This record gives structure tokens, sequence and C-alpha cells, in this order.
């Protein structure tokens, strides 16, 4: 459509110096061939008749400067039509992605990862890769059109004819192509998008698949996928080939009714040797139109086919408007004022009925309930990741919501229930998300989550790399790094959403003095109350209701 | 490297033959009207023409339509049989290669191969088969000058050939590079919540557009390479053109002209044909790693063809040593020995990062250990045909993955023909998770997020613990399952484990470095340092050493 | 003579289909009379002039290719 088309040009701005710039090498390389065939024809002609070797000499001098000229002119254009087309494809693939990060948690429960991954990387160059093959074409064809219709105009009384004949035709008919072909490449895109799930969820888990010994399961849903876009790709093509069929025998009928009409005038009084010549010049010009016509509403179904690229972008996140403060200094008192919360992406269910508790500084709060009771839902408002359907959360009596983004996370932050670690080295999981930090504050870090000790035994020591997903650590050495992650960051607040689960024994014995600092707020998650102790205060959670 | 790839389009020569004939048909009614119509004085022109044209217009439909059709399964089985070739490789395959990076070479590797298949060949035999026709007709014109032109063609092959070796390496490096800013993307939108969390937002789309930089810097040389290549065959077109008719004017017999005139259409053929070259060989660089999976052979040992009608659950470790292939230097596991047998629970105790996670890898045959043999009813597991062996051993994860269906499908998954609901319920009962399965709005059909978001945290080792129950299995393991399990559901788990009469058909494995299950447990193993320091009972091991420094 | 190509082989090809140009009747004459003219009467002029069209516009184009870096 056009609206998508327009959007396309404001991207495409920045970009028009060199758009111009093929234009000009366009119409160059063009200059030149209409008088190339002069010189061919003039040895042809000295070659036949009358031989004469200075003029044999000078003609086809004449004729490879020329050439060299359009060939020189032609490279170029193709060059910088190229490098535009490249551009376009990373200005748009970066602008999407950054996009992404920018919207709220409620959107990547709806979309899938392997979707959203095939979409970055497969519309993005549906969107661009038009332009080398589409633009030439489409301008190319624009100035012979001018051209050839000025010759035409020295016959004037039959060229009213032509812009009455074709034109109606083609105009009409193109639109019920247009709609259908959009259609199928929308489907194709999902199409494929949907097959690509299947390898990010086939690899992504492929341990639990060869667990089960599953492997070949998922080949023959991979090949249903395929087979399903091998018959969109039938349907696009076939409708296509019978489509070109129709316009040539249209193209043709024309002809012989001109023809016909050109005979008619002949009666009235434009000689043989006028229309033998015209006839030809009719031809190519009704062939350009044709295919001037074709590519603009093929330009047009390419960009309309990645509306969902638009969408992506243009998105604005279900979030409230950024915060800005940010004190030099925080006492760190949380309160909560009758809280009450449900999903957005499935409201209807409340999972906390009303919490009304306050965290002091140097006190450690237990929270303990059983499993579904709303625990982790409790810690994530705390860090501003959802938002209460009602109540408010304050920190230092100012609403959660009203503190810088980059400010809020480096004073509270939290250990998750099954923490995920990312794919480099130890010293950049740990210190994650900070943009400077010295080895000595990443080192205290480790030695007091007790990570130091394990750490010295990688190959490379810190600077050892993290297999995806922390795959090649084992499951008590991916939580210890978790913590220490949070500790680096001297933070205020400090969440532990049942972080001391999977160590053992000792260690989780040793890591009880988190308070020994008098300064920071403590939140203990845990689902027995044989694990809390010494906690200052205890709540108890039950249906989304503290007792 | 050229053979590699066309030798997938052998496989449907005859769609393709027939193809070649009616293109060649076509062309012959398309070169049929400037040799027998004048166009003028003449109904005798029009009415051939008219009938000419439709018939070329036709065969040309229905060559296309067998083109296309063709393609689309050369595509559809290229591209399903690189995805069957990467699951055959070995579990390390999966620690050298990213899920992103292996993703991008399935999805969009193949699809550029097969798109830049589809475009060239049916362009390249267009312009052989009219080539051709004009070579004939140049023969016609002048024997001794149609041989002078074939012998100096053979030099314009000599440029195009060097930049073909620009495109093959120019285009891996741009191949793998988009791979790598997969892997960036696909990492993060998997872990939104703890990006989120960290604010490192700008952090990961910093870390992203160092992976576009380097693809900017590939693609400006593409661009200057494309112009270099269409200077280079403009202009030697030209001289070859120009070149004959020198020698033409130096023979200066009279009937020159008829040759000259398809001499100057013949190297607008050479034109088109040297252009084609260096775009071949970008293909061939555009498919090397996808080639690569197809032909590596994988490091694993081929599955053997033993399927029992009865086994019993008697499984014994012989001094198994084994080091991951990282760092195969230093082991993890060190002379292991002790045996599981059909009614009895074996309990597992460690520290942290101890080996106990390793241990149940190398019993579901996700690796082969560098040392001693392990027996299952005294027979190695590589023996055992691959889907009989994951139906008698059946394990539950340290954190089990939950795939994104319906939780019929998962707790179902993988097994022959589907089960009926009475054999899915009964599982869930005896794992406890029909307490809470029921209670959701839709039930068994509820469809779960990706890798179980969905589920609470206790709950998810409940459903993947009734997909083991559901197999029947001779051996089972549990690989710190119980620890999160409600008191429902851990009475369910210590009623299964030393209480039911189901008990003497199984040989349990259970792994925890916590007390809170393995008094009950026949046998204690105690692993430290990947040696199995003590063993014994519960009472035995009390004896040993005073309060077991791991209790009080 | 006789036209085995397309009157304009360049545009015969859209990916891997065909398209509409073909010697229905023949190849349009594009040599106008005022060229042909031009072309032989104060001809070598005009290839100098050509040429520096093309050395200008190649010129500027570089230029640009700094520029755009740099902004
Ligand atoms: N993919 C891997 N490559 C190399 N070393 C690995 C890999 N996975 C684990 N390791 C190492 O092997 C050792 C054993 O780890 P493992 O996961 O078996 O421990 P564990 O006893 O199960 O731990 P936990 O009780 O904390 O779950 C550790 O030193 C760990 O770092
Ligand atoms: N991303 C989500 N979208 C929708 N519902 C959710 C999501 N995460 C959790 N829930 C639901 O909200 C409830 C919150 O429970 P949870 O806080 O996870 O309990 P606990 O933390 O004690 O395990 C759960 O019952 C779960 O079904
Ligand atoms: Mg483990
Ligand atoms: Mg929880």
């Amino acid at each position: 459509n056009k609206v998508l088309m327009w959007r396309l040009l404001k991207l495409s701005r920045p970009d028009l110096p060199l758009l111009v710039a093929a234009f000009f090498f366009l119409v160059l390389a063009v200059l030149g061939e209409t008088l190339i065939p002069h010189y061919s024809g003039r040895v042809i002609d000295i070659l036949g008749g009358d031989f004469d070797p200075h003029a044999f000499a000078s003609a086809i001098f004449f004729m490879c400067l020329f050439s060299f000229g359009s060939s020189l002119s032609a490279g170029c254009r193709g060059g910088c039509f190229t490098y535009t087309m490249s551009r376009i494809n990373l200005r748009i693939r970066e602008q999407l992605f950054s996009s992404l990060l920018r919207q709220d948690l409620g959107f990547f429960q709806e979309t899938k990862t392997g979707e959203l991954n095939s979409r970055l990387s497969s519309d993005t160059t549906l969107m661009s890769n038009w332009l080398p093959l589409n633009a030439n074409v489409l301008l190319r064809s624009l100035v012979k059109v001018v051209g050839l219709y000025g010759f035409m105009l020295s016959i004037s009384p039959r060229l009213t004819l032509l812009s009455l004949l074709h034109m109606p035709f083609t105009i009409a008919a193109e639109k019920v192509y247009n709609t259908r072909h959009q259609e199928v490449l929308r489907e194709i895109q999902d199409a494929v998008a949907r097959a690509g799930q299947v390898v990010r969820e086939a690899v992504g888990g492929l341990q639990t698949v060869r667990s089960f010994g599953a492997e070949e399961h998922e080949v023959c849903r991979y090949k249903e996928a395929l087979e399903q876009c091998r018959q969109l790709y039938w349907r696009r093509d076939l409708e296509r080939a019978l489509y070109l069929l129709v316009r040539r025998v249209l193209h043709l009928g024309v002809q012989m009714l001109m023809l016909s009409c050109g005979l008619q005038q002949m009666q009235d009084g434009l000689t043989q040797g006028s229309l033998l010549s015209f006839m030809i010049y009719q031809e190519s010009v009704g062939s350009y139109v044709q295919t001037l016509v074709y590519i603009y509403g093929d330009m047009l179904s390419n960009v309309g086919a990645a509306e969902k690229v638009f969408s992506y972008m243009d998105r604005q996140p279900n979030l409230p408007s950024p915060g800005t403060l940010a004190p030099t200094t925080l006492q760190g008192v949380v309160k909560f004022q009758d809280v009450s919360f449900a999903y957005p992406n499935r409201p209807d269910r409340p999972v906390l009925k009303g919490l009304t508790f306050t965290l002091r500084p140097g006190e450690v709060t237990a929270l303990v309930g059983p499993n579904g009771s709303g625990k982790s839902t409790v810690a994530a408002l705390l860090q501003n990741l959802y938002q209460p359907t009602g109540g408010q959360v304050l920190l230092d009596e100012k609403p959660i919501s009203q503190y810088e983004h980059c400010y809020l996370h480096s004073q509270v932050v939290s250990v998750g229930q099954e923490p995920v670690l990312f794919s480099g080295s130890v010293r950049n999981n740990i210190a994650y998300g900070l943009q400077s930090c010295e080895d000595d504050k990443v080192m205290a870090a480790a030695q007091a989550a007790h990570a130091d000790d394990f750490i010295q035994e990688m190959e490379h020591g810190i600077y050892t790399d993290v297999g995806e997903k922390g795959s090649q650590l084992a499951a008590g050495q991916k939580q210890r790094l978790a913590i220490a992650r949070a500790l680096v960051r001297d933070p205020r607040v400090l969440i532990l959403d049942e972080a001391t689960s999977a160590l053992d024994v000792q260690c989780e014995q040793a890591l009880q003095d988190w308070n020994s600092r008098g300064d920071r707020t403590v939140l203990v998650i845990a689902h027995r109350l044989q694990t809390v102790q010494r906690a200052h205060q205890i709540l108890v959670l039950q249906e989304g209701k503290l007792q | 490297p050229v053979r590699r790839l066309l030798g997938c389009l052998g496989s449907e020569t005859r769609r393709l033959s027939l193809f070649l004939v009616l293109v060649v048909l076509s062309s012959l009614g398309e070169m049929a009207i400037p040799f027998f119509t004048g166009r003028l004085t003449f109904t005798r022109n029009l009415t051939l023409m008219s009938i000419l044209t439709i018939a070329s217009a036709v065969l040309e439909f229905v060559g296309d339509g067998i083109y296309n059709n063709t393609m689309g399964h050369v595509h559809s089985h290229l591209q399903g049989e690189v995805f069957g070739a990467v699951l055959r490789q070995e579990t390390e395959f999966f620690q050298q290669n990213q899920t992103g990076n292996i993703m991008s070479r399935v999805t969009e590797d193949t699809s550029t191969l097969s798109d830049s298949l589809s475009e060239n060949l049916s362009l390249f035999l267009w312009y052989l088969v009219r080539g051709l026709c004009l070579l004939g007709i140049m023969l016609w014109g002048s024997v001794s000058l149609t041989m002078v032109t074939l012998i100096t063609l053979p030099l314009l092959f000599l440029l195009p050939k060097k930049v073909g070796k620009w495109y093959q390496l120019l285009e891996v490096q741009v191949r793998e590079s988009l791979a790598k800013s997969s892997q960036v993307a696909i990492e993060a939108l998997s872990a939104m919540p703890t990006v989120r969390s960290f604010a490192n937002e700008e952090g990961e789309a910093q870390k992203f557009r160092e992976k576009l930089q380097e693809i900017k810097t590939l693609n400006q040389k593409e661009a200057v390479a494309y112009a270099v290549n269409s200077w280079t065959t403009s202009i030697s077109g030209m001289l070859l053109k120009v070149g004959i008719l020198y020698i033409g004017g130096q023979l200066v017999s009279g009937n020159l002209v008829t040759f000259v005139l398809y001499q100057m259409q013949f190297t607008q053929a050479v034109e088109v044909l040297l252009s084609i070259y260096p775009r071949v060989q970008k293909a061939v660089g555009s498919s090397e790693k996808i080639f690569e999976y197809l032909d590596r052979t994988p490091r694993c040992p081929p599955s053997g063809l033993l399927t029992p009608l009865h086994l019993e659950g008697l499984v014994q470790f012989q001094d198994v040593s084994f080091a991951y292939p990282n760092r195969p230097d230093v082991l993890v596991l060190q002379g292991l020995t002790f045996t599981l047998r059909p009614g009895e629970v074996t309990a597992l105790v460690g520290p942290n990062g101890s080996g106990k996670s390793t241990v149940a890898a190398l019993l579901q045959n996700l690796y082969q250990p560098t040392g001693g043999q392990l027996l299952l009813d005294g027979k190695p597991l590589p023996q055992y045909e691959h889907r009989y062996l994951h139906r008698q051993v059946a394990a539950v994860g340290q954190e089990p993955q939950v795939f994104g269906r319906s939780l019929q499908e998962n707790i179902a998954y993988g097994l022959t023909q589907k089960p009926t609901m009475e054999e899915i319920t009964a599982a869930a009962v005896k794992s406890g998770a029909h307490s809470f399965i029921s209670g959701l709005p839709q039930g068994y059909d509820t469809e779960v997020d990706e890798a179980g978001s969905q589920l609470s945290g206790g709950q998810r080792q409940a459903v993947a613990l009734a997909r083991a129950l559901i197999r029947k299995p001779c051996v089972l393991i549990l690989d710190d399952a119980t620890s999160a399990l409600d008191a429902n559901s851990q009475l369910q788990v210590e009623q299964l484990l030393y209480e039911s009469p189901e008990r003497y058909s199984r040989s349990v494995l259970l792994i925890t470095q916590h007390l809170s299950l393995v008094e009950q447990a026949d046998h204690i193993l105690f692993l430290e340092g990947g040696a199995i320091r003590e063993g014994g009972t519960h009472q035995q091991l009390m004896e040993k050493k005073g309060c077991y420094w791991a209790m009080v | 003579a006789i036209r085995i190509l397309g009157c304009d082989p360049e545009l015969r090809f859209h990916h891997g289909h065909a398209l509409n140009i073909r010697g229905l009747f023949g190849c349009p004459k594009t040599t106008p009379k005022g060229i042909v003219f031009l072309l032989e009467r104060y001809g070598g002029a005009t290839l100098m002039l050509y040429l520096l069209m093309i050395l200008l516009s190649l010129m500027l184009t570089a230029l640009m290719l700094y520029v755009i870096e740099d902004l």
C-alpha cells in the first residue's frame, strides 16, 4: 500500500545521494547506446560497399570509444544500486531489533522467539532485495517510453489511438492480480516463519529431544512444514505464469486492432512507408508500458508483504512514561499499599488479592508459600517489570515507576529462581550491564558469593568462556555466578527468589549473613519455613493473600 | 566444488529434459517470424505470425510451469535433508555451534543457494541455445573466421576466472557474519526478563551493531566487485568483436557482411555467459557450511540392533572414567564402579560440581566413557536400538525442558503411537501432576509457552516426572527433581519409590545434594572430586564418621 | 538482419522468467535525424564532451561517497 511505501521513503531518505547518482549514470549509459548503432551500421556499409581503409578505421575507432563510455557508465550504476540495497537492509535490520528490546514483557508471551528471529532475518531481505532489479528496469523503461513516443509524434493522428486502447485495459485488470499476489506473499512469509520455529525448538532443546530418541519425529514435523511452504511457492508461481500468458495474448489483440485501424485510415487519403515504420514503434512502446506497469505493481507487493515488520517497528510498548528521579542517596524503604495484580496476557485471574507489607533497611524479611502462591510475581513488581492493576508500589515514598530506568536497576537487584547466563566470559556474566567495572571489584563479588573456589580451576580463570545459556557449568556453579552478578553492583535493595535452593548444604549455611552491612534491604523467598529461621519478619502467602 | 552443487539436481533430470525440449521448440517458433514474414503489401504474413505468437506463448507457459514445479521439489528436498543431517551429529557439535548459528545455516543459507540456482539455470539454458543458433549462422558466413573466433574465445575466460575466487571467500565471510548477528539477536530475545532486569537493553543493541558493522565492511567490497566484473565483461566482449573486424578489414571475401551481422550478436551472448560464472562461484561460497554438515561423519558410534522382548534393570558401571571433549585432559569422573538392581533405590550424594549430572548423562547415552565400560542387562548401550533404548531408560533433568505445545503432547512426547487419555491420566496421577493439571481452564489441552514459562517453579518437575513414567521405563533417573515438589507430590514420589508394587520392575538412581529423601534408600554413594569416597546404607554411613559432617 | 536475441536483451528476463520484449515486427530505429547529422559534422567534438561528462560524474560521485561516510 502507499502508506508502507511512503514509510520506506522516509527510511530511505538518507540514501538519496546514491539514488540520484545511479540515475545520472543510467542516463549516460543509455545516451551512448543511441550513438553506437550509427557507427556499427556505417561499418557494415563500408565493408559491403565501396571499401576505404581510412573511413573503416575511423568508423571502428568511434565505435570503440562510445562503447567504452557506455560500458564504464553502466558498470558504476550497477555498483551504486547494489551498495544502496545493503545500506537499506542493514538500517532496516538495526532499527527493527532496537524496537523489539523496547517492548513490554507481555509482548514476548504472545510471540515465539524462533518466529521473531526468522522474521528479522528473512522479511528484511524481501523488503530490500528488489532495489537493484526493479529500479533498473523501471527507470530504463520509463526513459525509452518517452523516447519512442517522440518518433510516433511525427505521425500524430495515429498517436491519439495509442493512449486510448491499451492503457485502460491493463490498469483495470492489474488490480485483480495485485490483490491476490500480495496475499500469497504474506502467507509464504508466515509459513516459513512457522517452519523456523521447528528448528528453534529442536536445536535449542536437543538434549531433551535426544533423551527420548525423538530426532526422527522432529524431522517429520519439519518436513510437514516444508510441504506447506512448497504448495505456497507453486501457487505463487503458477498464477504469475498464467497472468503473464494473458498479457501477451492481450498485447497481440491490441496489435491486430491497430493494424486494422491503421489500414482503415489508409482509404481516407500517411503512406505505407509511414505505417510500416510506425508499427515497429507502436510495438515496442506498448511492450515497455506493460513492463513499466508490471514492475511498479511488483514493487508495491513486495513492500506490502512485509507489513508485520512495520507493525513491530512502530509498536508503542504498553509501559508507563519513563521516569526521571535519580537521588544521590537512597535509604531503601520499600512498601506495598493494597497491591493487586493480574497478568496482562491473561486477565480475570487475579494472582494477588491485596498486600500491605513494608521492608526496612537492616532487617531481613522472609516470604514463604506453596508453589503458585505468587511469590515470584511479587518480586517482579518490586523490580518494576510489571505494573500492578491496583494499589501502588513505593520506594522511599516515591512510586517505583518514577525512578530512572538505568538508576533503578542499579539500586534494586534480584536473583532469579532459575538463573540464565549469556555466552561469554565469566567476568562478563559478572558485572553484566555495567558500563565500566574493574577486575578487583569483580573478584570481590566472586569471593563474596563463594565462586572464587571453582573460577580458579577453570581453563582461563575469570576469563574462561561460559557456554550458551550457561550449559558448560554445573547447576550450583550457575547459581553462584548469578549471586555474584547481583553483589558486584553494591545494591541498596536485594531480592533472593529461592536462590539458595540449588546450593549444597555447606553453602546454604555460609550465605546467611546478607544483612551484615546493616544498610541493605533484604527480601528472601523460600518454599518451606525451615529455611528462614533468623528472618526478622516473616510473611506467609497463600492464594495471593498474606496471612 | 561445482560438481557438489549440481549433484543434487541430477536426481530429477527427466523433468529438466522435458523443459529443455520445450524451450528450444519455443525458440524456433519465435525466430520463425523474422525468417518467413515480410510485413509488406500480406494476409499470409498476418495469420501465420498470429498463430506462431500464440504457440510461443503457450509453449513457454508450459515450460515455465514445469521449471517452477521442479525447483520447488529441489528446494524442499535440500532443506529437509540439511536439517536431518544436523540432528545426526554428536552432542559436542551443538556446543561448538550455537543454536542461532545453526538455525541461520539451515533456514537462510539453504534458501539462498536454491534461489541463486533457480534464476541462473533458466537464464543459462536460454542463452545457450540461442548462442548455438547464432553460431550455426556464423558457420555459414565464414568457416575460417568462426574458427578464429572460437580459438581466441578461451582467452576471455581468464579474467572472470580470477574474480571468481574473490567472490567465494567474500561470500563465505558474509554468510558467517550474518550467523553471528542471528545468535546475538535470539539469545537476547530468549532472555528478555533478565535483560530488562539488569537494564542492558542498549548493551545488547550495541553488541548487535558490532556484527552489522562487519557485514557493512564486506558489503562495500561486494559493490566494487560488481562494478569491476561489469566493466571487464563488457570491455572484453568489445575487443573480441573489434579484433575480428580488424581481421575482416585486412581480408578485403566480399560477402563478409553476413558473418559480421551475426558476430556482433554472438558476442552479446558470450557477454551474458561470462557474467554467470562469478555468481556460480558466489553460490559455491554461499553453501560451504551446509555441504559441510551433509558430509561430516558424526562422532557417535552407530546405533546397534538389539530389542529384547523383556529386559531387566541391571545396570553396572565398571571402572568408568570420563572427560568432556572441551577439556579432555581434565577427568570429571574417576574409576566409578557401582551396580543398580531391580527393586532397589540407589541415592547419589555429593557437593556442587562433583559430577553427579555427568553420571546421568552417561547413563542416557549422551556421551561415551573414555575408560571402562557401562552395561545395561549385560550389553553395552550402543548395541541397543536407539528408540528402544530410550524407552527402557528414562530420566528427569536438573531443569527439565518443556516444549511449546499442549500438556498431553508433552507428557506423551516421543512415543511411537499416541496413547489414550486413560494412560495419560494414570501417569499424571502417579506423578501428582493431576492435582493441578485438572484445575487449568483447558485441562490437558492447555498450550504452554516456550520452555514452560507458564508453569510454576515446582510444577515443571511434576510434568516431567509424568513424561518419564508413561514409558513404563526399566531404569528411572531422578536428577534433583524432588526438591521443589509439593507435600502431595512428595508423598506420591516416595510412594512410587518405596511402596508401590510396581517397584520390582524398576531400578532407580536418585541424585540429590540434600538429605531430604536418601534415608530410605537401599544404598547411598557419596561422590566428591569425581570419585566415590563412601558407600553403604544410611546407618552404616553414620557409624563410619561422627555426625558425617554433612548433617550437623 | 535477423535478430536472434530480443530487441532489448538486457530487459528480456526478470528474475528467472521472461518478459514481453520481442521482435514482433522488428527492432525500432533509435537514431534521430538531427543526431546522425551531428555525428558526422562536428561529430568528433561530441565524443570529447560525452567523455568529460562521464569523468565529471565519476569525480562527483566519489566525493559523495566520502561525504556520506563522514555524515
Ligand atoms: N559441557 C561441559 N564442558 C566441560 N566441563 C563441563 C561441562 N558441563 C559440566 N562441566 C564440568 O563438569 C563438572 C561436573 O559438573 P556437573 O554438572 O556434573 O556437576 P553436579 O555434581 O551435577 O552439580 P550440581 O550438584 O551443582 O548440580 C564441573 O566441574 C563442571 O564445570
Ligand atoms: N508470564 C506469565 N503469564 C501469565 N501467567 C503467569 C505468568 N507467570 C506466572 N503466571 C501465573 O501466575 C501465578 C504466579 O505464580 P508464581 O509467582 O510463579 O508462584 P511461585 O513464584 O510461588 O512459584 C502462577 O500460578 C502462574 O500460573
Ligand atoms: Mg548437576
Ligand atoms: Mg516461583
